[PDB]
RNA sequence: GCAGUCAAGCGUUCAUAGCGACAUUGCUUUUUGAUUCUUCGAUGUCGGCUCUUCCUAUCAUACCGAAGCAGAAUUCGGUAAGCGUUGGAUUGUUCACCCACUAAUAGGGAACGUGAGCUGGGUUUAGACCGUCGUGAGACAGGUUAGUUUUACCCUACUGAUGAAUGUUACCGCAAUAGUAAUUGAACUUAGUACGAGAGGAACAGUUCAUUCGGAUAAUUGGUUUUUGCGGCUGUCUGAUCAGGCAUUGCCGCGAAGCUACCAUCCGCUGGAUUAUGGCUGAACGCCUCUAAGUCAGAAUCCAUGCUAGAACGCGGUGAUUUC
RNA sequence: AAGGUAGCCAAAUGCCUCGUCAUCUAAUUAGUGACGCGCAUGAAUGGAUUAACGAGAUUCCCACUGUCCCUAUCUA
RNA sequence: GUGAACAGCCUCUAGUUGAUAGAAUAAUGUAGAUAAGGGAAGUCGGCAAAAUAGAUCCGUAACUUCGGGAUAAGGAUUGGC
């Protein structure tokens, strides 16, 4: 998650290694986000860096706006469709993985979210709680 | 040459060797600290282990996202007949170690403990403890004279005490026998504390309570000979390699000239003794308490057994602990419950809880249906009913 | 604890039990086991599956 | 390659916080040479992959000393190898160079560890092309493409598994020795506080989670299907029907049990003695001094607690011990 | 004896060399397009260009997947 | 018989029923297979495997020696009565 993160997550089922590719779910004008490393994540060898709901990761955007191209930039995951366990026993998932562009503190560029967002990443944070319109 | 990446080392070295246990039962090699200003009391306890099922109860933590909120999680019912004691013995400290000193028996033996002692049983003439009974005859000098020794030497004062296997739906009819010490009090109180206690029960909610942590000590299930690649975790080798891929590619170097004891290889696995510690008891059940699997918030009348019965076991008519998390040990087989061997104050620890609701659904299917009255509520009459 | 209800076969949910779906229209689907999930992802129509609540309300059973 | 000695000078003043010329003393065998002792009736040859262990000249983590150490950050040094030290683009590469995560991306050894462990991209047989050289056959530590990787059943080592003989047999135990394990981060709070003109900006205790690792477990969720359990479908065969055979498990959907996944859940203890270092008392040396005698506190260190095995030539307690 | 013309190139031919610029990627000793005092390109020792074809040698993209993250299970 | 078919698959005539056997179902193999989420991050290199597939209708680029490229690419349909 990195800096800018309100309070603790406790641990999702990852989905998302190095190398995916989910939909841009804001308006900054991205259609997808390549992810090339997840903040946050421990060592091992041979073991891909993998993401899941609500954690910050680097991407770089392959398909939308030229200006949006050909760079780093951080993004927060806001949908998955790896199955994981919540704390009240309840297995679920969503249709996509989807994701938002955001910067270091988490601050969203863009001002819209369009589809559903997890509870665990509205939490997290604040600001993708304010452009969600549909928790869970 | 060094390797060219780190990588910390497969397996634990601290569970060598891994093989097969010397007997079904786990020892307990270290009881708790005696404190002898309380009454005495047991420091474990014998059960065999039926089954898991699930539980929904508030989370009391705060600071806590679920604070105050429905957890789900997974017990293990452990079943727990009472135990009847059948002797004691006594130990001297010694610069060589602890020395058994001597052992009193009880004058009346079940055939449950009995059966212990021979392996031929339907073939035997069951002269075992025949003469040791006439000692009972006389006044009771013999055993008088063997009770004021442990009382005058001994140290430590352990029970022999056995199983009710009878009373399981086991089909064994051979009972398990091992010593308990005794915590608590001098060592006269000890000898006679056991002394009264011959030939009767002990229930297991004299020893564990509500809210207590124990340690689980059981062998391992089995499961034979076993390659390195599930017996200790490495790597899978590549596609392309000639003379298959689930070994170690290399067990060594040149020198020293020898495979060294730390190299994985393949070899037994399971079957082996462990001790588990920290596990909280959620519930000490009643055997002749009706709505055992009932809280205070379902209200209904229905016992812990799921329907359809535990799979591979049978029924719950005994007493029971139910303890939150997995246990060491497969279904149906002995397991050892002892207390805490020191004072734990994690805040996980110490809290109260109180449980909501306890599945009983069938566990041999995709069990949809927690009592049979509820199954007729929602399907209704069927065509072998009318 | 609260019960939910299967959204293909109108099937009683207990906690734990099953799994939860979210689709793209953020429409919330429940299933009580691995089958009518199975048949919901296949376009399966739950009033011509004859062991459904749904069928059994529709013919009247 | 690494480490000392001396101190002209650098450092606003100020040799030695941190550096240090001219000289000089060493250490190391992770460079390359020098040599030709061993091997040409053959010790399989580059790199990577996989796996174990060792060294400390310590990158990170623990505890400290020093500063041109206000705070924050950084720099120098000590005890320390207990515990970690990664994911990728290009290259056959060792090496190198960038991207990124991270507490950190430290350096090395083990026949330049490791080919009856693999792989065969490179080098280094025979085919073929190019450039330069040669009259030519052909040469090139120049470039390019295609080119068979054999054997373990023996001994030992290692991993597991039996077992004669200690009057017989059975049950319950003791513990010599050997092994041993946990690890690191973030957020909240402390606190916009200490400190500072300001800009900036901590720490101890407390709480909630997470990383790496380890040991189990299958209630739940997911995976697996010869349950050939139920249903469906194609071709053909048994006259039709019913019910079946064959198609090397015919195919499809669902599918209990079992096995199993950080793709699932649970659990992973606390006492003593020390290192560095900071002190007490106190001489030598009428004073002064942590040291000489004595002595206090102290590290991820050590030994125990706990955990695994149980000496098949270590040991104790207890039951029953045969008449044709 | 004449001093490389027309073309073409860090090309299977360039030592220096991972040449310089551009493009391709988050990152390219690879690929492609240009540049040429070219160690040592070049005209039937044939130069340059070419549709179709190729179990030939290379680079990228879509689809696809147990190659991999990270292993698990079944049959003979 | 199915089908475009001397393809594969099943059957009639005819011919064989031969290849050391019994028991058990550990590891490692050989052969045949299936996988949640990701999709070449693996590797010298997509090696291996997967995906595509018949027929009818629609639609088909650069380039070209005008013959091709072409099943380019990209879509739809398919039973029984
Ligand atoms: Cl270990
Ligand atoms: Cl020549
Ligand atoms: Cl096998
Ligand atoms: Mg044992
Ligand atoms: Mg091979
Ligand atoms: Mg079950
Ligand atoms: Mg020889
Ligand atoms: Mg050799
Ligand atoms: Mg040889
Ligand atoms: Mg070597
Ligand atoms: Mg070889
Ligand atoms: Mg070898
Ligand atoms: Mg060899
Ligand atoms: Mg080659
Ligand atoms: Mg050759
Ligand atoms: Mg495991
Ligand atoms: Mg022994
Ligand atoms: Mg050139
Ligand atoms: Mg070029
Ligand atoms: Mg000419
Ligand atoms: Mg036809
Ligand atoms: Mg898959
Ligand atoms: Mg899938
Ligand atoms: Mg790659
Ligand atoms: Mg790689
Ligand atoms: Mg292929």
């Amino acid at each position: 998650s990195g800096n800018g993160a309100q309070g603790t997550k406790f641990r999702i089922s990852l989905g998302l290694p190095v190398g995916a590719i989910m939909n841009c779910a804001d308006n900054s004008g991205a259609r997808n986000l390549y992810i090339i490393a997840v903040k946050g994540s421990g060592s091992r060898l041979n073991r891909l860096p993998a993401a899941s709901l609500g954690d910050m990761v680097m991407a770089t955007v392959k398909k939308g706006k030229p200006e949006l191209r050909k760079k780093v930039m951080p993004a927060i995951v806001v949908r998955q469709a790896k199955s994981w366990r919540r704390r009240d026993g309840v297995f679920l998932y969503f249709e996509d993985n989807a994701g938002v562009i955001a910067n270091p503190k988490g601050e969203m560029k863009g001002s819209a979210i369009t589809g559903p967002v997890g509870k665990e990443c509205a939490d997290l944070w604040p600001r993708v709680a304010s452009n969600s319109g549909v928790v869970v | 040459s060094h390797r060219k990446y780190e990588a910390p080392r497969h397996g634990h070295l601290g569970f060598l060797p891994r093989k097969r246990a010397a007997s079904i039962r786990a020892r307990v090699k270290a009881f708790p600290k005696d404190d002898r200003s309380k009454p005495v009391a047991l420091t474990s306890f014998l059960g065999y282990k039926a089954g898991m099922t699930t539980i929904v109860r508030d989370l009391d933590r705060p600071g806590s996202k679920f604070h105050k909120r429905e957890v789900v999680e997974a017990v293990t019912v452990v079943d727990t007949p009472p135990v009847v004691v059948v002797g004691v013995v006594g130990y001297v400290e010694t610069p060589r170690g602890l020395r058994s000193l001597t052992t009193v028996w009880a004058e009346h033996l079940s055939d449950e403990v009995k059966r212990r002692f021979y392996k031929n049983w339907y073939k035997s003439k069951k002269k075992a403890f025949t003469k040791y009974s006439a000692k009972y005859a006389q006044d009771g000098a013999g055993i008088e004279r063997e009770l004021a020794r442990i009382k005058k030497y001994a140290s430590v004062v352990r029970v022999l005490v056995h199983t009710q296997i009878r009373k399981t739906p086991l089909a064994q009819k051979k009972a398990h026998l091992a010593e308990i010490q005794l915590n608590g009090g001098s060592i006269s109180e000890k000898v006679d504390w056991a002394r009264e206690h011959f030939e009767k029960t002990v229930a297991v909610d004299s020893v564990f309570e509500q809210n207590e942590m124990i340690d689980a000590i059981a062998v391992t299930k089995g499961h034979g000979f076993e390659g390195v690649t599930h017996r200790w975790g490495t790597k899978k080798l590549p596609r392309k390699t000639h003379r298959g891929l689930r070994k170690v590619a290399c067990i060594g170097a040149w020198h020293p000239a020898h495979v060294m004891w730390s190299v994985a290889r393949a070899g037994q696995r399971g079957y082996h003794s462990r001790t588990s510690i920290n596990h909280k008891i959620y519930r000490v059940g009643k055997g002749d308490d009706e709505a055992n699997g009932a809280t205070s918030f379902d209200r209904t009348k229905k016992t812990i057994t799921p329907m359809g019965g535990f799979v591979h076991y049978g029924e719950i008519k005994n007493d029971f602990i139910m303890v939150k998390g997995c246990i060491p040990g497969n279904r149906k087989r002995i397991v050892t419950l002892r207390k805490s061997l020191y004072t734990n104050t994690s805040r996980k620890a110490l809290e109260e809880v109180s449980l909501k609701w306890i599945d009983t659904a069938s566990k041999f299917g995709k069990g949809r249906f927690q009592t049979p009255a509820e199954k007729h509520a929602f399907m209704g009459t069927l065509k072998k009913d009318l | 604890m609260k019960v939910e209800i299967d959204s293909f076969s109108g099937a009683k949910i207990y906690p734990g039990r099953g799994t939860l779906f979210v689709r793209g229209d953020s429409k919330i689907f429940r299933f009580q086991n691995s089958k009518s999930a199975s048949l919901f992802k296949q376009r399966k129509n739950p009033r011509r599956i004859a062991w459904t609540v749904l069928f059994r309300k529709h013919h009247k059973k």
